[PDB]
């Protein structure tokens, strides 16, 4: 009620790093 | 917001009349001193038991289950039986009476009537009319039959009594009186109460003195005039002259009610003025103060210097 | 990794607010045309000093 | 049956009378702190005699279910000036501390109740109600006032008044009343001492401090003292039980606040003298500060003068 | 103040009209006419009071 | 399993508060007096009640059904008017009244107020507000109405009396007060404690010396400094030297708290070395011992040594 | 903290504080984070550390996790509907404050090879990602402060 | 009302903090019993300040209706070693006397609730809840231990660490902590007392023993101590009250286990001497086991030189 | 769009002040 | 400027001076006259002061 949207939103995503990818 | 309404606005709580001291054989002649305390059940006629502050804001209130308990302070090792009844025609007055026998009599056939002895405790009930009279609210003016759903009587029948069964003859005070009420008042307003300053002031310019004698030592009765007939007051030494003797005065007051307080009077390489004592005024404008006189200057030097402070309130 | 939107969405407000009380000249005060502007506020939205806007 | 034992809630109604306003001229209009002329809280226990004030030294908590404050003049319509009022649920925030005039009005005209309107007409100022069940507790503002105080009524003067003739009044003026509709609703039954009754003053005296000695010869300089109530109206008289050798004068004059009733001295040559009395209400903060001229010659004092408090027992005070 | 909390009070500047009522009882008590020559709440319902503040 | 989850959890119980003493002619002056036990109803204000240690594991509390019991300790053979009344403004002070009328005026007008003499027993309820608060936990930091419910007095109306009704003038107790509680706690946590060590260590190492005089006989106030400010210690005798005359010592301690033990000193062909005191230390690092000096060795032979052990725990 | 100086009263209807870490998983040390809601009792006071772990974690609301990994640490309402009031705090906190984020080192630090590090560092960041509902218009004051002068000749000098 | 009068059972959660692990390297790891690093029981009143140790001093009986022991990692992944946990359900079945390593963990892969896991990792071990209605006892472990304690929680070492260079650590390491989600339900109110609160120690000093006198001349022999609580922390001081001729030397030296602070010494020439003061904790079954050193020539001794014991109470202790 | 309504609105009502009522 | 008289509690003003700082004096000399010269001024301020001259 009354609100004003997405104001000051973040969003995240995560990801990895491996030692090798071995191709 | 402003309504123009009227209602009822019951209400409830529980207040505390006052204490009970119960007659010995010296005291007990007859029906006057057979009856302790006479005691009128109205809302206005205490001294701030939350009823007689708080049926100031309306004029007109009905009870509807009150109850007057009695709570001891004494032992089983005493006993003195006593009722309690409240009559509703408070212009109905058991003084007139003069045998013990009828007085204890026209006491028990009320409705509401409670027997016991003092030592254990007892509720004694309030009984409403019937129809829809609505009582007033402020002190007794002139009638009482618009402004009393009832008084409160407690008497004493036969004498006390001891562990070996004799009767002793000192005063003694037995129990309290309590109150349990349920009322509905009507008609907001404010009521009345005599008052002729509404805020504080502090009557800081009045002056005196005191003469002291031309004699070694000696105590006097040195009276002021000039005051209210009944107030509160406190009294502040101080000085503006000189002197190169020996002086010495520790006056005190004569009350009663209040005489807390000291004073003390000093003049050469040391000093001393300090002190305060604060008092009633009886109904004269009058007050004793008595000196100590301990000074070897016998001749006099220059009177004192004293001062009152009257606080410009509600009265006094 | 973090990250907020990429969105410029335009707010629209509306409201009333308190601006000044204009003081008035008379006949001492009142001598050249300097002294006959009597209040200049500017209009910019961050102006003000109080007025939640 | 009786002896309940019991907590309800009771509703009541009423209308009450605060106190007149004072309208500033030009000899009394020079700062931020003039335009404010009254500052004056929307409690229950926070008058004399107003049947919302005793009526609520019997209960111990309330609510201001709703609250408005009228205005009633007292003045033709020919005088010229404008003023507005708001009622602040926050009695700590402030406008003591506001120097510029416009940001002063500013925060008045964004509170959520507030009006505006000529002395000469009338109209009701609202109270507004947070969105809980909030309790207030009734009394004196004892620690903190966010328990007791429910609003904070501040009325306050833009323009500057004046006649039909144009010529600014000089002097104040009585610009009408202020009366209070109220409902309001009580839970617990007691009774608060704070505002106590008549005929049980008590004139209290057991506070003796002592005034600081100079370290110079000559000197006016100054003084505080702490630990006194937020609020009251006292006396001092002096006191003095030491000795001396060559002079030891002082002179100690009123603090620098309204209230001043005379002065007071010390002198303790031959012609000795001890005597003066000041009366004053100490800060809201519950302190005072006074000012003092010495002008005598010794150096090692050790002796402090003594001083006295004493004060009447008889309300809020 | 003990004449604005009675319930039906008014109050006005004295260039303007205004209407005070009377606040009835709650009960049916029947007041008697005559001039009062005895306690007087009997004889009377009310009085108005006007003052000057 | 985790849940993150808020509850209620009303619990039950009862719980020992304190005894009660009564003033008697002597003692009793004025309202000061009049009042003899303030002691503040809260979960967090007892030691260990099983509501000041279970009070530490939730932050904020909120009565249902509280109620305090008076429990006598005296025969029917006396007597004294006691009232007591529990408080909800704990900033409410009755120290500040003055006349004992009025005293005891504001204290049965509260609903939950209940009067009766001392030779019997009475349950005095606690009036739970209207609204939906919640009173933390804690001691009190700074400001009081966040962290009570209510506080508790007990006054005395007039003085007592005996069997043949006449004022006694000593101290007695009477009686001892219990409670009987139900309340809704939330949020689980732990409110802290200062404690410096959470783990038993014993502090053998310190050391010390006691100087016997060149005198024949005499006893002296030989003191110990280094010490924590207060704290409980205990001593322990012990000798690593020589001597070959006949000596003798059995001091003893000056203290009002801890005194219980002894000492002893014997060093010829039958030793004696034995015994233990164990006592409080003032807030000064400071404790006071006396000694006995019966021995023949005038000459000063050598001081002999004693050793405190301290406890390293929460607080000593 | 801006936007909030122009209503009186609030109240979190939720919230969370994320970590975001900064480090490779080469470097370990628990830390242990909580929001206590009593913002006057607070661990400064405590001298041990065994008991200053163990009322970070009786608290409802708490998390434990190696510094190179993410959490969430939420917020716990309260059961009744108290609204707390804006501004900063210039009297008792109860009112000003619903909660204290409190964040703790239970381990010291290691590194690669299982040593412990000597010198202190930064690991990384935390975000707070709410929400909440403001009830009354109006406008707070900015706090003006200024001290005094204060001439300080108390130094007898040489040459 | 008031006054209930009634037994209820009570639901609980919370999270606590059990003690940080300490792996063994290489120089404190040679047998079957360094494979064992906490033996920990996972009744409710066996720890300090954790909200179910404190808690559980207020009621009687409790019954873990599911809970779970968490591990977190307080290690990098570069560190290798490997550990398992299992909660056995009858606490008299000790793995003390298995003596090859290899059958101590096999019996850990047979009960019905162990993990496996790297401590570079997290897992939850569960507590498995025997098909009766049966309800534990709250304190200190007094008599027979099936009361009381409703499992017992053993971790143990597979493997050694090492760093990422392959050398095996030699000394001790920190590899994260334990902390014990539960919900249970308490049943009956009262206070148990073993868990004493602070400002209540009292340092009782009231056993007095004797040691046993030698045979011989020259001897370092042995002695004991029954009748003690079978956990503590005590410390002895010596107590002389005899007499003697020629040397009488004695040196008694601190138990054989791991708490030791110090040495005790008698002598009773010329050049007399007693003093000296040992910590320590007796053993599980309550007990302990000194050595003495004597090196004195008299043989009719007749006269057993006395000591003391003394404890604070505190706590569980 | 994307607009909170009634920010910080006023309102205002004239009315007359004459000489005389004249009832 | 000092008085023509031997010995005499002179008064002496100051002016040019801000209606609300905080000034602070220092001394010093640039001749003499060759006899015995003697001042201690203080100051009457109506606030504090520190020391003299
Ligand atoms: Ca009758
Ligand atoms: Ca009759
Ligand atoms: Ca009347
Ligand atoms: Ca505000
Ligand atoms: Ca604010
Ligand atoms: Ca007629
Ligand atoms: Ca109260
Ligand atoms: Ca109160
Ligand atoms: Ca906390
Ligand atoms: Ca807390
Ligand atoms: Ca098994």
């Amino acid at each position: 009620p009354q609100t004003i949207p997405n104001f000051n939103p973040i969003v995240a995503k995560p990801t990895v790093a491996p030692l090798q990818t071995n191709i | 917001a402003r309504s123009d309404v009227n209602a009822i606005t019951v209400l409830n709580g529980s207040d505390f009349l006052t204490t009970v001291k119960v007659r010995g054989s010296n005291n007990l002649t007859d029906s006057k001193s057979r009856i302790l305390v006479k005691q009128p059940i109205s809302a206005s006629s205490f001294l701030g038991t939350r009823i007689s502050g708080l049926s100031q804001f309306w004029e007109r209130y009905r009870w509807h289950k009150a109850a007057v308990r009695y709570v001891p302070a004494v032992p089983n090792t005493l006993a003195c039986q006593l009722i309690g009844y409240i009559d509703t025609d408070p212009l109905d007055d058991p003084n007139v009476i003069l045998d013990v026998d009828q007085l204890l009599r026209q006491a028990t056939s009320q409705v509401g009537a409670r027997q016991w002895n003092f030592s254990d405790t007892t509720t004694i009930p309030l009984i409403v009319r019937r129809d829809d009279q609505l009582y007033y609210t402020g002190q007794d003016k002139e009638n009482v039959r618009f402004s009393q759903q009832g008084v409160f009587y407690l008497l004493q029948v036969t004498t006390l009594l001891n562990i070996s069964g004799e009767a002793i003859t000192n005063d003694l005070i037995s129990g309290s009186l309590y109150l349990d009420w349920v009322c509905g008042f009507s008609m907001p307003q404010i009521n009345p109460t005599p008052v002729e300053i509404s805020q504080l002031t502090y009557n800081a310019d009045t002056i005196g003195n005191w003469v002291p004698p031309t004699e070694l030592n000696q105590t006097y009765t040195q009276d002021i005039t000039g005051l209210k007939p009944n107030s509160k007051f406190i009294i502040v030494p101080y000085m503006d002259r000189t002197s190169s003797e020996v002086l010495q005065k520790c006056t005190i007051t004569c009350n009663e009610v209040n005489a807390v307080g000291s004073i003390s009077y000093f003049d050469t390489n040391d000093i001393k003025c300090n002190g305060y004592i604060t008092f009633q005024a009886n109904n004269i404008g009058e007050a004793t103060f008595t000196l100590v006189t301990d000074y070897k200057g016998v001749t006099d030097a220059k009177p004192y210097q004293y001062r009152i402070i009257r606080a410009i309130v509600g009265n006094n | 990794r973090s990250a907020r939107s990429d969105v410029n969405a335009i707010t629209v407000l509306n409201g009333s607010d308190f601006l000044t009380t204009v003081k008035v000249r008379g006949s001492n005060n009142l001598t050249d045309s300097k002294s006959r502007i009597l209040v200049k506020q500017p209009i910019s939205a961050s102006s003000f000093l109080g007025t939640r806007i």
